[PDB]
């Protein structure tokens, strides 16, 4: 008569890489080897705005230029692992007899997995940091909708304009919130209503971004450059799959590595002597002294505005997408990392 | 300790993301009539006569935990 | 009082002044929040329903 | 082994405050949690010391003796880099304080809440609406002297609460709130009403005192009476030709060496207990110092 | 033209290349490799154990110049510390066969009581259980089950009744620390304990020792007392209290700092002094002294206390066990 | 790390002095400068203890708490080699001390200034015209016993020097000659007939303790009456009965408040200094001791 150890199973941790998530559609990933040195970053836009001549005696507005400055923000990420000193001790000594060898291999396996956990925790940290940064600059919908409309700000922000905008805000708050809740009573207009709501969400966000012309993530099907990313929980993703029915493509095409930034060259001298390092010192020297006369052209600027984003080869990212209006938009669920780490979504 | 650093820049100039509520899943505050205790808010304040103060404290119900909560998180009420 | 764009940025970016705690028997104030994700729409509008 | 803490600020601070903090490089300050990533709230001595609140110094000593101590290493627009002080290390440390006192290199330093001033010691950060307070370090003798000043002022502000006139509290303010160092006087900011933890400490002092007062040896009293009656010493400068009335009443019993000896034994057994209580703060021993560098090798 | 007076040229560089290197920290990680000789060299803890051979010992490097075992022969020795690592100091006592019960928890704290005989050769030892029995849940039950015939204990201490009346018994005890090894002999037991350093057992198959104290005796000082910070080190204290029924023995654990520890011991003993010093007993010169407090060392905070059964002869005791202890004794401080 | 110091000499040694330094080879010395090679004038207590000066006990204790200890390694013609003490490293020590005391394992060793005559602690070197003084090591219990007994001996000798009708020197020498500890007895020789001026090394510690015990009764009652509060520590009310009735009957009012505060202040300074003095700060553990080797493995 005996008792039987009839099964031994161990869970396996799947690697989660930032580039494989659909969320990475909404970012530009630069590999900058020594980030700790950069004290502060800076981006300066210069925009020229024209006016239209008028026959009235009206006083005219002169030539208009605006100078916009944006700055980097840094993030620190850290995790703690614990190792039993006995394991780190027996790892050095050679094995004497096969039981010592069995204990040695068990020890090195344990410590290796203890480090696997660490690298995995840091990757989940990267992805959570990007998601939180995106959440910090995402104003709510009922404020965005009437502000995207240029019809209500045509004459600028006086008193009465704002007194009416607050009314539109409170009204959209009372009416259009929890739309996927209202779909049940809305009934047969369910699909068209959800489509119009998602399309209002899409059109509300401004699309004027400097890197718009660069060849970012594309549809797996030829053409149709992907426009953006939805992030939803699993239940709402199921409801969206039901109402939208068929999905568009089921996979997309994205880059395989991050664009490297190297401080080599005379940027090294400008970093030794001075605090500043100039980006794209090749083109920036060429524009001033090498080719001072010629005026810039967008086609001549496009190879410059992508430092290393362009050269990379593309591979199929697995992510669910749809097509709405004229835009291919991926819909992505992350509520599998936050469940497994057992942190709130 | 495993460390990492990151750097972020907003690319464009306007708002580039929109969050919005889609579906209510639960209502937590019980939407009750629990009134906030001013006596526990101000433990210094008191009337003149000591026994009058103590009798008012006895009749008003002034002062824990609650053993079991049928609805959920109680929401204070103010008058 | 400030411009409404600065207020819109502050809405989603920085949390509201002294909101209620969550998953507690009663409603305390939350002075330092750990994984607290609430936001309130009444603060900027200054109304109640 | 590796001692390093980076403290991450949520929003970038302005130029004025980055300059004010870069003046502050090389500062001792307590943080609460021993991790590589620390929030801006747990930093500094601020969260216990408030602008609106009455200053209580013993509670700040209490908070500081428990919070881990670190040295300011680097100031940035978003991140503060501070090295941690482990109990078992040697640290090259820098002295630049505004209320500066000279350093021997012989005696251990001590850390204390900012008794001298609040404004010149604080740094406000309105970018992140938080206030940082740098505690003050001193050589041990002046530290113990200031502590004695503060406690005696607590007791005498309490007692003269029921006293006749202003001149008496004015005499109390002289040579209690003021620390007189070579070439200057320095004004300690003192509470008008000390109510928390002043009791909890002075009461233990009173317990020790009332226990010790029973078992005094009489031979010392007789000796002091004889010496103040005949000779004059700088330690005997206090008693004039007058001799106090308590001693004249306690002395009268004869001398037995056995009882005085046992009393001396017990009094020593209590003095060593009394010595432990006066510290209430971290003590950093110093081995070497350079006046041209204002740099010690503390331990 | 080349005089070459000093020998520093071409020679001192080799000496400073050995005196040069510090131990490594902050090793950078590549994802795809995920494991290298670099990470292993950062990881290896470099133990000290004998293989009982010439070549094997010299490879293990036990014949190390510094206090720590360093391998590699010429390559080693340049660590210049291991985060301030100090090897444990050991103490070896000789015990009668009846005083210390042969079955013990191997992490129990010990105490040596000084005797009076001159030029002695044996000295006494006690554990908290024998210490209980000497002073006269089921701590009483198991303490009786382990030790019978208190006379075999009382003979080592002919002055117990006098010292507990003159309040001097506390100074005669010196705390020693946790156990390490027990060598059992019919007539004289050989006890090996550890002082002033890590508590790590000497068994050649490496094993862990956690210091255990009976849960009856242990008193969590921080619990019943009440944003607040948290330090890494929490100290462990013993308190010897002369109470009306007799002397009593308790433990305490806290990180509040010395002054706060004194104050919380004051209010923790307040009712007992209120009862004892009261109408029941008046004053006298030698009776004033009440309590003694001594520190036993530091333990990693936030771990806490595992609660374990200690089973002897089919009877259990609830015992708090503390991992990763660091033994460090202090003098006795008088409390009243 | 490598910690060995070498003291060279101006001139060559005599043979007698070589034997005399072979005499106390495995013992403890204060070393002024931590540097590797050093002169002779900084390795002893000659700066602190001299024939020409009159020594002061608080001075010698201050120098003992602020110096680096060391153990000899090798005595050679024209050179001496010591090993430096660093906190947290193990050493082996011998007991070569002219007043002998037994050492016991697991005890507490204490480095207190050598209170006895020169001939027991000093070693004369005429080749360089210096005298090296060795700090006496002692098991801490006896270290406190001898301190208190010689202090009370000085108290009573000075008392009977003032007024003869107070004591009998026979009783003093009977109750304060012997020290019994651990089943051994050690009879210590008191320094007879202390001179009128403070020519004894003691008598300053004595004045400090005497000022303290004379100022304690005025201070303790004022502190207790000041600490009376609506709420206070509960044991205080029960321990207010401990004070003798004579001390209770004192009317707290004195010649002035300022004088009372100055008395409190100076008394508290003396109390803290003395409480630090009785701890015997420089202290060492002991792991094992062998009497035929006379060797203690300490740290």
């Amino acid at each position: 008569k005996f008792e039987v150890l009839l099964g031994v199973y161990t869970n396996a941790i799947q690697y989660v890489r930032f580039l494989e998530t659909a969320l990475a559609v909404s970012c530009v990933n630069t590999e900058f080897k020594d980030l700790s040195r950069m004290t502060d970053g800076k981006i300066q836009f210069r925009i020229s705005v024209p006016t239209i001549a008028h026959g009235d005696g009206r006083r005219p507005s002169k030539q208009r230029t605006f100078i916009v400055v944006k700055n980097c923000h840094k993030h620190h990420i850290s995790t703690e692992m614990e190792l039993s000193m006995l394991d780190l001790e027996i790892l050095h000594s050679i094995p004497e007899t096969p039981v010592e060898y069995a204990e040695y291999v068990g020890a090195v396996k344990t410590v290796a997995s203890a480090l696997q956990f660490g690298v995995d925790a840091l990757e989940r940290g990267l992805i959570n940091t990007v998601l939180s940064v995106k959440l910090r600059h995402a104003p709510p919908m009922f404020i965005l909708q009437t502000l995207a409309d240029p019809t209500f700000t045509e004459r600028g922000f006086s008193k009465t304009v704002k007194s009416d905008l607050i009314a539109m805000f409170k009204r959209h708050l009372l009416e259009h919130s929890f739309f996927l809740d209202r779909a049940e009573n809305m009934g047969s207009g369910f699909s068209q209503y959800v489509r119009s709501r998602l399309s209002e969400m899409v059109a509300a966000v401004s699309g004027e971004s400097v890197l718009k012309g660069v060849s970012t993530y594309t549809t797996a099907k030829g053409g149709e450059p992907v426009g953006g990313v939805f992030i939803v929980t699993d239940n709402v993703l199921r409801q969206l799959l039901t109402f939208l029915g068929e999905e568009a493509d089921n996979q997309i095409m994205g880059p395989s590595s991050y664009a490297s930034f190297v401080v080599r060259g005379e940027n090294l001298v400008t970093a030794v002597s001075y605090g500043r390092v100039m980006r794209t010192f090749e083109h920036f020297m060429a524009r001033i002294v090498d080719s001072p006369e010629k005026a810039g052209s967008t086609k001549s600027d496009l190879p410059a505005v992508a430092a290393g984003v362009e050269d990379q080869p593309r591979v199929p990212i697995s992510a669910a997408v749809i097509k709405l209006g004229n835009h291919a938009v991926a819909v992505e669920s992350l509520q599998k990392m936050y469940n497994d780490t057992q942190s709130p979504y | 300790e495993v460390h990492h650093e990151m750097a972020s820049i907003d690319t464009g100039l306007s708002y580039s993301s929109t969050m919005t509520p889609a579906r209510v899943a639960a209502i937590t505050t019980d939407m009750g009539i629990h009134t906030q205790d001013f006596f526990s808010v101000f433990p210094a304040e008191a009337f003149g006569n000591q026994q009058v103060n103590d009798y008012i404290k006895a009749k008003v119900g002034a002062q824990n935990g609650a053993p079991g909560l049928c609805h959920g998180q109680q929401a204070t009420c103010e008058i | 009082n400030r411009g409404l764009y600065n207020m819109v940025n502050e809405y989603s970016q920085r949390l509201g002044g002294h909101p209620a705690t969550s998953n507690t028997e009663v409603q305390f104030v939350v002075i330092a929040g750990t994984d607290v994700f609430l936001e309130q729409p009444c603060s900027f509008l200054q109304e109640a329903f | 082994m590796d001692l390093k803490v980076v403290v991450s600020l949520s929003s970038r601070l302005y130029t004025d405050e980055i300059a004010k903090m870069q003046q502050r490089i090389g500062c001792i300050l307590p943080l609460a949690s021993t991790h590589g990533t620390q929030n801006v709230q747990g930093l500094g001595l601020g969260q216990v010391y408030s602008l609106e609140t009455v200053p209580d110094y013993v509670s700040m000593y209490n908070y500081l003796s428990d919070c881990t101590l670190a040295v300011l290493d680097e100031v940035s627009v978003d991140s503060l880099i501070l090295t941690k002080i482990v109990p078992g290390q040697t640290y090259a440390i820098k002295n630049k304080y505004q209320p500066f006192f000279q350093w021997h290199g012989t005696g251990s330093l001590s850390v204390m809440p900012p008794v001298f001033g609040r404004e010149h010691a604080t740094v406000k950060l309105e970018s992140n609406d938080v206030d940082i307070v740098f505690p003050m370090v001193l050589p041990t003798p002046i530290a113990e002297e200031v502590l004695q000043k503060i406690l005696l002022f607590n007791v005498y502000s309490r007692v003269v609460m029921q006293a006749p006139g202003n001149a008496d509290m004015l005499d109390v303010h002289m040579h209690l709130g003021s620390v007189s160092y070579l070439g200057h006087h320095y004004e300690l900011a003192l509470p008008e009403v000390p109510g928390p933890l002043g009791l909890a400490l002075l009461d233990n002092l009173s317990l020790y005192f009332c226990i010790m007062v029973t078992l005094l040896p009489r031979a010392s009293m007789r000796l002091v009476r004889g010496l103040i009656r005949h000779e004059h010493h700088d330690l005997l400068n206090l008693f004039q030709e007058m001799v106090p009335d308590e001693i004249a009443r306690i002395d009268l019993d004869d001398l037995s060496v056995a009882d005085d000896l046992s009393r001396m034994r017990v009094m020593m057994t209590y003095l060593q207990s009394l010595a432990s209580l006066f510290n209430l703060g971290p003590r950093l021993a110093t081995a070497a110092y350079s006046q041209e560098t204002l740099t010690a090798t503390c331990w | 033209m080349k005089v070459q007076g000093s020998v520093d040229r071409r020679r001192l560089q080799r000496r400073i290349a050995g005196l040069l290197p510090p131990p490594a920290r902050r090793l950078n990680i590549s994802r795809g490799s995920e494991f290298t000789r670099d990470v292993r060299g950062l990881v290896e803890e470099h133990a000290q154990a004998s293989s009982l051979s010439a070549a094997a010992v010299w490879r293990a490097g036990l014949l190390a110049p510094g206090e720590v075992a360093v391998a590699g022969g010429g390559s080693g020795g340049g660590s210049f510390s291991w985060s301030g690592w100090r090897p444990p100091v050991f103490g070896d006592f000789l015990i009668h066969a009846s005083s210390f019960n042969n079955a013990e928890a191997t992490g129990t704290p010990l105490f040596q009581f000084k005797q009076s005989d001159p030029f002695s050769g044996v000295d006494a030892v006690f554990t908290p259980l024998s210490l209980f029995i000497l002073m006269n849940g089921g701590l009483t039950r198991m303490a009786n089950l382990l030790y019978d015939s208190p006379a075999t204990l009382a003979d080592l201490v002919p002055d117990f009744g006098r010292l507990v009346a003159d309040r001097r018994f506390h100074n005669f005890i010196t705390p020693v620390g946790p156990l390490v090894e027990n060598i059992k002999s019919t007539y004289l037991n050989k006890i090996t304990t550890v002082v002033h350093g890590p508590v790590v057992s000497k068994a050649i198959p490496r094993s862990t020792v956690k210091v255990t104290v009976p849960q009856e005796a242990f008193v969590d000082l921080d619990a019943w007392l009440s944003l607040q910070p948290c330090p890494a080190d929490a100290r462990l204290y013993v308190a010897l209290t002369y109470e009306e029924a007799g002397p009593r023995f308790t433990f305490f654990q806290s990180s509040r700092g010395h002054c706060q520890i004194m104050n919380i011991l004051r209010i923790y003993y307040s009712p007992s002094i209120m009862h004892r010093y009261a109408v029941v007993q008046p004053l006298h010169i030698e009776e004033l002294t009440f309590g003694a407090v001594a520190c036993l060392g530091t333990f990693s905070a936030t771990d806490g206390w595992r609660r374990s059964a200690f089973n002897y002869r089919g009877s259990s005791l609830p015992v708090v066990e503390i991992d990763s202890f660091y033994s460090n004794v202090s003098d006795w401080e008088v409390i009243l």
